[PDB]
């Protein structure tokens, strides 16, 4: 699935970002019992990377009903939601320090038993750079 | 071989293949798919009832091949036996004797019949 | 959950074969996922579950568990495999990584 | 010397998945029980001995099919009702009199111009609604699903209340019932009976807790689907009911609104009687007990010294968030903050304020957004409460403080545990065996 | 004792309490209820017809236990005929037999239509 | 004669016109109408499987009249043998002993169980 993502940001330190992640076409299941559409169960997981160390893991937001769940040292701080009308998922990081500067991904996992997390398609990745 | 296939072939040859046909006698919502394929069952597992009774009316029930007690009537067919079994197929054989098909059935419904009843009376004893 | 993955880096030159080790300090299971990240482009699953082929991604990576070890075989490498590898468990992820480079 | 023989009748099964019928014992309710085949008053379960069975609760079929078959109840039960596209239309709306300091804004006052009976001329009409139902454009709102989704409005005839439902396999299949009381969720089961119909399975709507549901037979059980994953819930299942109220004080009278020929649509008309919030009541010596129990019962997950932490739900859509449920024919979103709140460590009531939608749209459909009928009088109902689905947020490593949540919305994880000790099994009655015979 | 009572129990229990599961396998508008009780009424039938056919090919239709003339092929299970009656249940012979079924199915048919074939052979004179 | 021709008849007549009453046994979108002639097609058949089912499990599948090794006891009927075949109708007789219906078709089942347990030991020498 395309996963078109926002264009790179820069803020200052302790204000607050936004990112958005658009995947078309993708929040809607067919329930052939039924014969309806539905609003499908996949995970829109976040991902972070500073440059030069590995990724990092935000928190994910089933869609189904808004479902969300924070990383442990992250909360209080992270705000996750989703738009089943648009079809996107938005991220609004707060209190950002000099640190929080990084590549941000959003990633779709189709929340299968099988294959637990499980990320198939990434956005393009946006850029946030935070300075005074 | 497999189904139906010595069909063309001899009475001889496909009098002893009656097994591997005969075993393939048997094998959602409401949409027009799943309401064919639901009649289409029922149907077949009908079929096959109507013909497995038919079977057991005349005492042959679980046999592929069974001997009956009615005699054969001449006027049916009055052709020598090597020659419809040497030379024949199963389908021109039924050909021949479409039209003699509901007597000789209840000529043996009637003599099954009576050849219960007389084995009851002789166990009875 | 921690999961540590070895060695930090490596390199090899084309067409050889290489591994690399994932060790998760629990016993999660089959549940491993490995990402590669080629630089200055968002990372594509190539192996979920340890064992099973991501859609469009080469034969040539085959994955293997061997207890709370777990490693994937790189056979024929050609340089456009150069890159990160991450081994990624459940909600945790490997720490640094492994860069690979031709030598 | 052996031969073959076969053996009719042999007592031989093997999983698989095939459709079961329902069977209820006897108003129309959403749920057709009139098209149930009645059961038998004493069903004929038989226990077992020597046998043992490998149960699996999170890739059992049954979940899934009769999730699909309660979407199913629900669509065709609301689609031989009355529209209501009409009521997509300006809305002029009012602050509304002897109300108290927590319905500040909740109520509005809306009036429209809905058609009479005849098409031809406009009669000006008004109505309440809540705000969780309004959308701003006295000044000017719209009904919040005039955007996204059509609107049809329940009949009111029909009645929403829960009714038990067993679950019957066809002819030549068996369900099995694990009556091991310590049987966790996923492993064999040493005790294992048949049966020919499930018991009383009450299909409840809910979120957080598992109102009316079946109790455990020993103490309080958690289980899990590799309780190491933070995203698979966590059920739970107390042994102790733990009683809750969640009563509406209002007095709200229905009205009938001719929006067509012969097409009705109900209206919130005036409140007599002063207006306050509605609210649950759960006694808080029983609610504090049964924490306890579960925490002792989860610290064997996570070992004797660790630290558990109830935190109200993370945040997202209302339907998640509060505790949501039907209750009386109205639908409730209840605030679960006032339990969650425990920081466990190694008479009075609480009360927890709720909110009434009347726009509902659970088990999101593209399309179709049902308008909850208003219902006239004082509600009350309690429930029972019999378990809640927690979610452990991550952690990391350093720490050992576990924080739990009451998560949930997806309804699969809600059946889950009125189906924990069920399976289904095909019977094959053929065998062969060696035996020293030779037929003639 | 009642339906699948001596399901655990072992070989001797069972084969001689056959009949209570045997006897136990036989037992409006298009709505939701309609249609998943007809197509399971109906499936009921069709495996229930299926076992019948099997039964039927074997020749031993109605026949709760019946006795074949084919050998018992170690390759199958070589195992002691005491141990056999005496130890294993009828769900973990079916666990050691599984992958060996069709084949044997195989031969009883083959079987039962040559016996079948031959005593008509024998019946003729 | 006919399809229950002899209903009025006495033993004698109607214990010997049982294939005539038995013969007649058996003999697409979702419209009221289409789905009313379904499911009383579904119904006649598994009403027909259930009595052959029950024909089965005494041994007698494929008989129209099989005899049984279970006496008679006195105390369902204590009518003797010849007023009850000269003397009343099938259906005062089916009034007559309908309550005892249950009692009975147990015994059947057991007695028939038993005797192939007990052929088939015999068999095994
Ligand atoms: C968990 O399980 C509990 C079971 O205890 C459920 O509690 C029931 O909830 C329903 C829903 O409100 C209750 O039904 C209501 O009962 C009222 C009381 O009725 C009694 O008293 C009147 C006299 O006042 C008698 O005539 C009557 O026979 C009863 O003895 C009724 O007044 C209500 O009537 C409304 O609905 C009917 C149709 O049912 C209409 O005809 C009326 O006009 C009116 O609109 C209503 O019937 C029920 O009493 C509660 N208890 C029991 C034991 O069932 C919980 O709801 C359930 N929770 C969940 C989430 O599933
Ligand atoms: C929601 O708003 C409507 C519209 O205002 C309210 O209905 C209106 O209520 C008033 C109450 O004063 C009615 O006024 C009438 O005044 C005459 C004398 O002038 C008196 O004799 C009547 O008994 C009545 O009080 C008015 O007719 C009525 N309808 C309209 C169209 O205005 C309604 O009460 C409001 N509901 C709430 C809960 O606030
Ligand atoms: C957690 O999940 C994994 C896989 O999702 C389980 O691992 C087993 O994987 C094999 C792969 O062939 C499956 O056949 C098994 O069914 C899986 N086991 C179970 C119980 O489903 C693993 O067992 C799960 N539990 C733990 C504690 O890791
Ligand atoms: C349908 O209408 C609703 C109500 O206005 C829209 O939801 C709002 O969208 C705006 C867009 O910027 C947001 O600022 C608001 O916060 C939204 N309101 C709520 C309650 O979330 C919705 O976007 C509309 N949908 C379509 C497809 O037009
Ligand atoms: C549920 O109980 C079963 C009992 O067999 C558990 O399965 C094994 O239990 C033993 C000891 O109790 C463990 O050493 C194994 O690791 C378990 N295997 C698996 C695959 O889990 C099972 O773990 C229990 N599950 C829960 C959630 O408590
Ligand atoms: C809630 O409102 C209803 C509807 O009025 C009340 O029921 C009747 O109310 C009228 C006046 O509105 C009285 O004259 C009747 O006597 C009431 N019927 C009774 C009492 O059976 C109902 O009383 C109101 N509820 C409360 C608690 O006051
Ligand atoms: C739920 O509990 C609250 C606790 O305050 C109850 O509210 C009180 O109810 C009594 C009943 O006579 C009133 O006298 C008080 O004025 C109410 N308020 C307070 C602050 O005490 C409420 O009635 C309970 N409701 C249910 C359904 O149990
Ligand atoms: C929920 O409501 C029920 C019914 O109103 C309460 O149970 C009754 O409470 C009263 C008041 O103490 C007792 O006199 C009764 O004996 C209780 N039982 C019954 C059947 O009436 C219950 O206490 C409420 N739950 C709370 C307040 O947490
Ligand atoms: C969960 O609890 C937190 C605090 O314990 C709530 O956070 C408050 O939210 C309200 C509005 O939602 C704000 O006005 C407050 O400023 C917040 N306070 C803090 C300390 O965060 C949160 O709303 C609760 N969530 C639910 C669903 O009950
Ligand atoms: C749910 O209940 C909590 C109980 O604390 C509410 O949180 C308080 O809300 C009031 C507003 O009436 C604020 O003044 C307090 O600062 C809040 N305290 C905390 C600790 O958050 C909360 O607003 C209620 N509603 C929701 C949606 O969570
Ligand atoms: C389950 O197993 C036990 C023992 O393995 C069985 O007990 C046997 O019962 C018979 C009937 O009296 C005795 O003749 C045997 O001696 C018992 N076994 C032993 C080892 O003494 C039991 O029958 C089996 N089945 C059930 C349903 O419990
Ligand atoms: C077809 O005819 C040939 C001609 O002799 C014969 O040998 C053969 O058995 C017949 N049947 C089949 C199936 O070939
Ligand atoms: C609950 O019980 C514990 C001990 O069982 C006690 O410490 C605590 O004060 C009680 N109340 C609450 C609200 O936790
Ligand atoms: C709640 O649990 C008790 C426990 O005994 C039970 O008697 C009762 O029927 C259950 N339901 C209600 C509505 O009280
Ligand atoms: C009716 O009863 C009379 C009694 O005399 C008998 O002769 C006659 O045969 C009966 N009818 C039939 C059709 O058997």
């Amino acid at each position: 699935v395309r996963l078109d993502q926002s264009g790179t940001a820069v803020k200052k330190p302790g204000a607050s970002v936004r990112v958005s992640c658009r995947a078309p076409d993708s929040f809607t299941v067919y329930r052939p019992r039924l014969s309806a559409y539905f609003i499908g169960e996949f995970n829109i997981h976040w991902l972070r990377q500073a440059p030069g160390q590995g990724l990092e893991w935000l928190g994910f937001v089933n869609i189904f009903r808004g479902a969300v769940k924070y990383s442990s040292r992250f909360q209080g701080r992270i705000t996750i939601t989703r738009d089943t009308s648009s079809e996107t998922s938005y991220l609004d990081l707060g209190a950002l320090k000099a640190d929080d500067t990084a590549t941000y991904y959003c990633a779709w996992d189709k929340n299968v038993d099988d294959n637990p997390w499980r990320l198939d398609s990434w956005g393009q990745g946006t850029l946030v750079i935070v300075s005074s | 071989l497999g189904f139906l296939g010595a069909a063309g072939s001899t009475m001889g040859a496909a009098s002893m293949t009656l097994t591997v046909q005969a075993r393939n006698l048997l094998s959602l919502k409401l949409t027009v798919w799943g309401i064919k394929q639901l009649q289409a069952r029922v149907l077949a597992v009908e079929r096959y009832l109507r013909d497995q009774q038919l079977l057991g009316i005349w005492g042959c029930s679980g046999k592929l091949i069974c001997c009956t007690n009615v005699p054969w009537n001449s006027s049916w067919s009055n052709r020598n036996l090597s020659e419809i079994w040497d030379n024949m197929t199963w389908l021109q054989w039924d050909k021949e004797i479409s039209n003699y098909t509901q007597i000789i059935y209840g000529l043996l419904e009637e003599s099954q019949n009576q050849q219960e009843k007389n084995e009851q009376d002789l166990l009875a004893l | 959950i921690q999961v540590t993955q070895s060695p930090s880096s490596l390199s090899a030159s084309i067409g050889d074969t290489i591994t690399v080790a994932c060790e998760v300090s629990q016993d999660v299971g089959w549940a491993v996922n490995w990402y590669h990240q080629r630089p200055g482009r968002p990372p594509y699953n190539l192996i979920y579950t340890a064992h099973n082929l991501a859609p469009g991604v080469a034969s040539r990576f085959r994955g293997s568990r061997v207890g709370t070890y777990f490693t994937l075989t790189i056979n024929n490498l050609l340089p456009e495999d150069v890159g990160t590898y991450y081994c990624q468990v459940f909600d945790s992820f490997a720490p640094g990584g492994t860069r690979v480079d031709l030598r | 010397n052996l031969w073959v023989t076969v053996y009719y009748g042999v007592p031989v099964w093997k999983d698989a998945e095939t459709t079961l019928f329902c069977a209820s014992d006897a108003k129309h309710n959403v749920w057709a029980t009139h098209a149930c085949v009645p059961t038998d008053p004493n069903p004929q379960e038989i226990h077992l001995e020597n046998v043992t069975e490998e149960f699996n609760m999170w890739k059992n079929n049954m979940v899934e099919q009769m999730h699909t078959d309660i979407i199913s109840l629900w669509d065709q039960s609301l689609k031989p009702c009355v529209k209501l596209t009409p009521l997509c239309v300006t809305l002029q709306c009012t602050n509304v009199n002897n109300i108290t300091d927590d319905m500040r804004g909740e109520l509005k006052n809306c009036s429209f111009n809905m058609t009479t009976e005849l098409r031809d001329k406009k009669q000006k009409v008004y109505s309440l609604f809540y705000r969780l139902d309004v959308v701003q454009i006295n000044k000017e709102y719209r009904l919040i699903n005039c955007n996204t989704s059509a609107i049809t409005q329940a009949c009111p005839k029909v009645s929403f209340e829960p009714i038990p439902i067993h679950y019957c396999a066809p002819a030549g299949f068996a369900i099995l019932k694990c009556k091991d009381k310590k049987f966790n969720g996923t492993g064999p089961c040493p005790s294992v009976s048949t049966v020919q119909c499930t018991h009383g399975i009450k299909p409840v709507v809910s979120t957080q807790l598992l109102l009316n549901g079946s109790l455990a037979e020993e103490e309080v059980m958690i289980r899990s689907e590799n309780i190491t994953n933070n995203a698979k819930n966590i059920l739970v299942q107390f042994n102790t009911p733990v009683q809750i109220n969640c009563t509406r004080p209002n007095n709200n009278t229905r009205k009938s609104i001719r929006i067509g020929p012969g097409q009705a649509f109900y209206a919130t008309g005036d409140i007599i009687g002063d207006i306050r919030q509605a609210h649950c009541n759960v006694s808080k010596a029983t609610w504090n007990e049964t924490l306890g129990k579960v925490v002792k019962q989860l610290r064997k997950h996570f070992g004797n010294n660790t630290i558990i932490r109830f935190a109200n739900s993370s945040g997202g859509d209302l339907e998640v968030t509060t505790h949501s449920f039907n209750c009386g024919g109205e639908f409730f979103y209840c605030n679960t903050s006032g339990l969650f709140n425990s920081t466990w460590i190694s008479n009075d009531s609480i009360t927890l304020p709720c909110r009434i939608k009347q726009i509902i749209n659970m088990w999101q459909r593209i399309g179709q957004a049902m308008y909850a009928p208003p219902i006239q009088g004082v509600i009350r109902c309690v429930s029972n409460i019999t378990g809640l689905i927690l979610t452990r947020d991550g952690g990391s490593t350093n720490s050992t403080t576990e924080t739990f949540r009451p998560g949930g919305g997806d309804m699969r994880d809600n059946w889950r545990s009125e189906l924990y000790k069920y399976k289904v099994v095909k019977i094959e009655p053929l065998g062969v065996a060696p035996t020293r015979c030779k037929r003639r």
